[PDB]
């Protein structure tokens, strides 16, 4: 009964890099975590300033 | 194939907290240079002609 | 052995007496300073050297605590000082040093 | 890890006549380990 | 051409202080050791039940050679295993590893064998592992359906408990756990057995490590058999229940017919999901039972006795209906309506079985340790084949008769509402 | 005496032949009286949609009930009269039917694992029977926590691709999957190339080809009309999935990053990273004593009733990490000491616990390949994953190139700053958030 | 106290020695951005004004 289950959609959450379900995720784990630490690291500079 | 210039960053740079940090308070000197020199630069074009940054070489001698 | 390594036993029985912890009818395990290997130690001791080990310690707070000392009569003697906990702790600290020796292989 | 045999957490339960063979038993060992 | 070797043959002595040392040389590259001792649980009274489970969990504490941490560092730095598993008759202790580091896993297994210290602290500490170790087995109503079984059938030896009854956990003392190791770990009870070990060095070893004399002479403290039966009524879904006879010790040729009337009856399945159309019990009780059950024939065969029966699995409400069905399935046999193409294939069940269990170094090991000690021998497995052919299917029918006819025991737990007694059968 | 690389060399290698039709035969030659064969194929859930996922199993519970020229219970009788044993299991991968028995009666063997695959009778009323019996199953399933938390991983892990789905398929797949579902799977996914005949015990190679060659001749020929199953690869998702559920006494947790694959090199270095942190239950004996510090911390502070280390390898992906069992109020705790020696081994490791890693990993491959039937089992797998058999002189090899700075490497690779899978199951409100997992996966003083 | 000197111990210090010289590397630029140390910023090109 628990394979019943499925896990639902979540295309409308996802980045352009990952809705393809054929597709590694692994091309773009580099461009993803360095976009979102990227946004970290600017606001620290400001912070510093 | 190549890695557009996010992924570059992060292999290079913020994988490792320590480059992270370095790269932090690198940019921030360079950061503070450029944004006080860029800003004062607006305040005055604004205020052009207005004080004493101007008008100092009336009163040289 | 000899009349050199007698005066040497004169000298420890002198500081003994000095240290004054047998006037208060305690033994020199009593007073070793606890720390985990200590604690270990203690903690291996059969039960009736443990519950000697409480009372003495008991009976030294309360006399500590009203300035007292026991009779002479009562005092430990340096003869009669069981180190009864040294055999417990250097096998503790023995197996401590076991495990050191092994960390840095 | 610990082992009982003896055939010649909640674990899990048995309905059916399928997963049921296999199961009566046909004299017990006790083993331990590292 | 990519072919094997020239298989080397099992070396074996015998040495005059008693102990057995057993070698094989498969070249290996893995190499595995047991000590084998006639130490099991039927050597407790009642005055120190439980010691030899405490035993059996205590080979990491600290020994004369090797600290309690050595054992643990020691083994696990090479990758080897260190196991001991008992029977109602022995306790095994086992070492595996790589063969450039069998130096330092015998010198492991001697130390944890002819030097344990039981440190009063180190005891105390390992009790609750037994509240544990037993919570586990009992996991399974099978482990205390068999447990019953033999306290209901003997008066004493087999009629203990392979676990620390729970009234002893706790009281298991240091110096139980020393004397046990006194009367019972002694040269005369011992068998070294080696696979990837050459002969001399096990000899060296057992001359130099494993002379060890006194305790208790090889006891006469014969198992008396009695009969009985135990029934734990409790809240499990299904009625467990076995039904059993005095059989036959082992080696005697007698056990050899128990052995092929038990795969005439059935003692598992060979096919995956099958409805083991080739069991006589599971096709007897499925006639008139169509609800989900199991049924195997039980054989259990000790150095003095042996238990033969059948082994029930089923409905609260169709708990007698399977027993007297398989009772009768029994009795069929009990009247000499055997067919020969029946034992025929029941001795190829059998003989095919025995080989697969010693394809593996363990299972060849335990069966070699086993053998040292029940027969003082090693007996070749076209020799075993020998001795099973050698079984008339008129044996086979005499067995089952000393089944019906014999006193029986009984153990059976679940709803036992519709479980019947041993004289409602 | 022989030394442990002397006796490396003294296994014999496996002979490999190829018959005309696709089918690849492979035998490892022992002194044995008894042996193993089988038929091992690139089948399993994977390789199905989502209206015939479950299919194969259901095949499985079919294939040993009747054949053309066996028909009925006729198969269980020819069996258990020669002693023999037969078996089967299907991954999502891989399926697999063998038979245990005596040398001499391999030929029968070998012919019956043909009749089996070939010509299945699937009889309409023994599908309806083989119904029920699925969904029995699936509620037992539905008891073992641990095989529920790894369909949870996943499913979560995997989720939009074929490899989230179960191997058992869902229930209303059970009740709806028809004979004309099952021989459209079979006739795709059973044909010769993508089949192996592994054997292994006391017999002559040149024996089980002549029977492949006798009793596999008709199988399908190399083409197959332009409808080839190409497994597409399977998306990882760094995602969490947890069925709270506080009327179960103890709580289950599984973790894992994505791995690599069957044939990458990189997976000898995870096993010994992995053979470090190691697996623990409570009627282990060492305790406090263990090597690993997860191992000695969980028994000393009582964290978990069981953990073990995993490394689940799939055609270019696969799941690495961890799974345990605790006490409501020890989730917390396990995780931390978890991730810590993770972020460890990425950062710290040291040359002597890699020694042991390696040795434990030594010691774990030889004395797996133990008996008859692993040997069988191995070499099946190793042709549909590797295409080869490896010998273990060289896996010895590829062991012996690990060192520290080798697993430091490695685990960053895998281990550091990467998007974890979580699946929960039981009192797991202590669980930590995902945001808390993934802020595991990286240590601020790195 | 000589616990921790052995293989194992200078095998750790060799591990995180390229990280310590890195957070020095955060100090020591920190401190001088922080206190606008003049004597170092004269080198470094771009900053040189004001
Ligand atoms: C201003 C003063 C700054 C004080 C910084 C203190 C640094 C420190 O304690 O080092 C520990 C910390 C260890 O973290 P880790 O290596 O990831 O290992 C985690 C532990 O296993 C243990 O990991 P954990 O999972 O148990 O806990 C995670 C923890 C990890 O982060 C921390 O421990 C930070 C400690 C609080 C600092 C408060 C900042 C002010 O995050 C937190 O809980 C802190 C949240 C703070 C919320 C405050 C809201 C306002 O090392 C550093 O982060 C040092 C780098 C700091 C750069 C300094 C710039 C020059
Ligand atoms: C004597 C002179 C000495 C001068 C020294 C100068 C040093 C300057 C700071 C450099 C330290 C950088 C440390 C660092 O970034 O880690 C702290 C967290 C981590 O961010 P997070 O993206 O979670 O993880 C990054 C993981 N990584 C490295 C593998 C990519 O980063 C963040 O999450 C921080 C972002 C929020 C900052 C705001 C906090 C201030 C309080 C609120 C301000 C407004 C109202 C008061
Ligand atoms: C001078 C530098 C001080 C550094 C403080 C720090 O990093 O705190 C932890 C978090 C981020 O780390 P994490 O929560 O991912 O945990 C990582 C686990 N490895 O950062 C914050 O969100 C805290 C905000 C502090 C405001 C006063
Ligand atoms: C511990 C608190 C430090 C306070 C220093 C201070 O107030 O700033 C003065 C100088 C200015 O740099 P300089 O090139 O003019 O040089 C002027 C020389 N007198 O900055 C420094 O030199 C930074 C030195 C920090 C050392 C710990």
């Amino acid at each position: 009964s628990h394979t019943d289950i499925k896990v639902p959609d979540f295309s409308d959450y996802r980045r352009p890099e990952v809705l393809d379900s054929t597709k590694s995720s692994k091309e773009s784990s580099e461009a993803r975590k360095g976009f979102s630490y990227l946004v970290t690291a600017t606001t620290t500079v400001g912070v510093a300033y | 194939v190549a890695p557009t210039l996010t992924a570059r960053l992060y292999s290079l740079l913020f994988r490792r907290t320590s480059t992270f940090a370095l790269t932090i308070v690198v940019g921030a000197l360079f950061f503070e240079r450029a944004f006080d020199q860029g800003a004062d630069a607006i305040y005055e074009h604004i205020n052009e002609g207005k004080l004493w940054k101007h008008i100092k070489h009336k009163y040289e001698n | 052995v000899s009349a050199s390594s007698r005066w040497l036993e004169g000298i420890r029985k002198w500081y003994y007496n000095a240290a004054g912890f047998n006037k208060l009818g305690l033994m020199r395990d009593d007073t070793i300073h606890e720390n985990d290997d200590v604690k270990e130690a203690i903690r291996r001791l059969p039960e009736n050297l443990y519950n000697d080990r409480v009372f003495r310690i008991k009976r030294a707070l309360d006399l500590s605590m009203r300035q007292q000392i026991l009779p002479k009569e009562q005092w430990t003697k340096y003869e009669e000082d069981k180190s009864y906990l040294e055999p417990y702790l250097k096998e503790v600290i023995r197996e401590r040093k076991e495990r050191e020796e092994w960390a840095k292989k | 890890r610990g082992v009982a045999g003896a055939l010649r957490d909640l674990k899990r339960s048995v309905l059916c006549r399928e997963s049921l063979r296999g199961q009566a038993a046909g004299p017990l060992v006790a083993s331990v380990s590292l | 051409a990519g072919v094997p070797p020239h298989p080397q043959d099992l070396e074996f002595t015998r040495l005059p202080n008693g102990l057995v040392i057993a070698s094989l040389e498969n070249y290996a590259p893995a190499s595995r050791i047991g000590l084998f001792i006639k130490a099991g649980s039927r050597y407790e009274n009642s005055n120190n039940l439980g010691t030899s489970h405490l035993l059996r969990l205590a080979s990491s504490l600290t020994t004369k050679g090797a600290s309690s941490f050595k054992i643990t560092r020691g083994i696990e730095a090479v990758g080897g295993k260190l196991s001991v598993t008992s029977t109602r008759e022995n306790m095994a202790y086992t070492v595996e590893c790589l063969r450039d580091d069998v130096d330092i896993l015998m010198e492991f297994l001697l130390n944890v064998t002819t030097a344990p210290e039981f440190r009063r602290w180190e005891v105390a500490a390992l009790q609750p592992q037994l509240r544990i170790d037993k919570a586990v087995a009992l996991q399974n109503p099978q482990a205390h359906v068999i447990e019953n079984l033999h306290a209901a059938a003997y008066r004493n030896a087999l009629a203990n408990s392979l676990y620390c009854p729970d009234y002893r956990i706790g009281k298991v003392t240091p110096v139980e756990l020393h004397d046990y190791v006194q009367n019972h770990f002694t040269s005369a009870r011992m068998a070294l057995i080696g696979l990837g070990v050459s002969h001399p060095v096990l000899k060296q070893v057992a001359e130099q490590f494993l002379n060890i004399r006194g305790g208790l002479g090889l006891s006469g403290a014969k198992a008396k058999y009695h009969g009985g039966e135990i029934r734990e009524q409790n809240g499990d879904s299904l009625v467990h229940a076995a039904l059993v006879a005095e059989s036959a010790a082992i080696g005697s040729a007698e056990a050899n017919a128990f052995s092929v009337l038990q795969h005439v009856l059935g003692a598992g399945p060979h096919v995956k999901r099958g409805s083991n159309a080739t069991s006589s019990l599971y096709q007897a009780v499925a006639k008139g039972v169509h609800q989900p059950f199991d049924v195997s024939a039980f054989n259990a065969s000790y150095s003095d006795s042996g238990l033969f029966g059948f082994y029930t699995i089923s409905q609260a409400a169709s708990a007698g209906d399977v027993i007297k069905a398989a009772y009768n399935q029994v009795k069929t046999i009990a009247q000499g309506n055997l067919s020969n193409p029946d034992v025929q294939a029941a001795k190829n069940k059998l003989k095919a079985g025995y080989l697969m269990s010693v394809e593996s170094s363990e299972g060849f090991l335990d069966e070699v340790g086993s053998q040292a000690l029940a027969a003082g021998s090693y007996t070749p497995p076209s020799t075993v084949l020998q001795q099973i052919d050698a079984v008339a299917d008129a044996d086979v029918i005499n067995a089952a008769k000393k089944f019906v006819s014999g006193r029986k025991s009984m153990a059976a737990s679940g709803n036992l509402g519709h479980t019947p007694f041993i004289d409602e059968l | 005496t022989a030394t442990y690389a002397q006796a490396l060399q003294s296994v014999p290698e496996t002979q490999v032949s190829q018959l005309d039709n696709g089918l690849r035969v492979a035998s490892e030659q022992s002194s044995q009286p008894t042996c193993t064969v089988g038929v091992w194929i690139d089948a399993g859930s994977r390789y199905e949609s989502e209206k015939n996922n479950g299919a194969g199993y259901f095949v499985e519970h079919l294939a040993f009930k009747g054949t053309k020229n066996r028909p009925g219970n006729a198969l269980e009788k020819e069996v258990e009269s020669m002693g023999a044993h037969l078996n089967a299991y299907s991954t999502r991968e891989h399926t697999a039917y063998y038979i245990k028995a005596l040398s001499k009666d391999l030929p029968k063997a070998v012919e019956l694992l043909a009749d089996i695959v070939q010509n299945c009778s699937l009889e309409d009323s023994q599908i309806e029977k083989e119904r029920d019996v699925i969904l029995q199953e699936l509620q037992e399933n539905d008891t073992s926590m641990r095989d529920v938390v790894f369909n949870y991983l996943h499913a979560t892990a995997f989720q939009g691709t074929p490899l989230a789905q179960s191997v058992e398929g869902p229930s209303e797949n059970v009740r709806k999957l028809s004979r004309a579902d099952l021989t459209e799977y079979l006739s795709r996914h059973y044909k010769a190339p993508r089949m192996v005949l592994a054997a292994a015990g006391g017999l002559e190679h040149r024996q089980l080809l002549d029977l492949a060659q006798k009793h596999f001749s008709g199988l399908s020929g190399t083409y197959d009309e332009d409808a080839v199953p190409t497994l597409s690869p399977c998306r990882f998702t760094g995602s969490q999935i947890c069925h709270r559920e506080d009327g179960l006494p103890l709580a289950h947790v599984a973790i894992a990053v994505e791995g690599p694959g069957w044939a990458h090199p990189d997976n000898v270095a995870l096993q010994v990273a992995n053979a470090i942190i190691g697996h623990y239950d409570c009627t282990y004996g060492g305790g406090a004593h263990l090597s690993s510090p997860l191992a000695s911390i969980a028994a000393t502070n009582k964290l978990c009733q069981s953990f073990q280390t995993f490394n689940i390898c799939y055609a270019d992906t696969g799941l690495l990490g961890a799974h345990f069992v605790c006490d409501h109020m020890s989730i917390d705790d396990m995780m931390f000491v978890l991730q810590g020696q993770w972020m460890r081994l990425c950062t710290s490791a040291t040359e002597s616990e890699v020694l042991r890693g390696k040795n434990l990993l030594r010691n774990a491959l030889v004395s797996h390949l133990d008996g008859t039937t692993p040997v069988c089992e191995d070499i099946g797998r190793s042709l549909l994953t590797y295409g080869r058999r490896i010998p273990l002189a060289e896996w010895e090899s590829r062991i012996a190139e690990v060192d520290a700075r080798v697993v430091r490497e490695v685990c960053s690779k895998y281990f550091y700053d990467q998007c974890p899978a979580v699946a929960g199951f039981g009192p797991i409100e202590q669980l930590p958030d995902y945001n808390r997992i993934r802020s595991g996966m990286f240590w601020l003083r790195f | 106290l000589t616990r921790f000197l052995g293989p194992r111990y200078r095998q750790l210090a060799r591990n995180w020695v390229p990280t310590a010289s890195l957070w020095g590397a955060v100090g020591a630029v920190g401190l001088v951005w922080a206190t606008d140390w003049r004597l170092i910023l004269d080198w470094v090109p771009y900053i040189n004004g004001k």
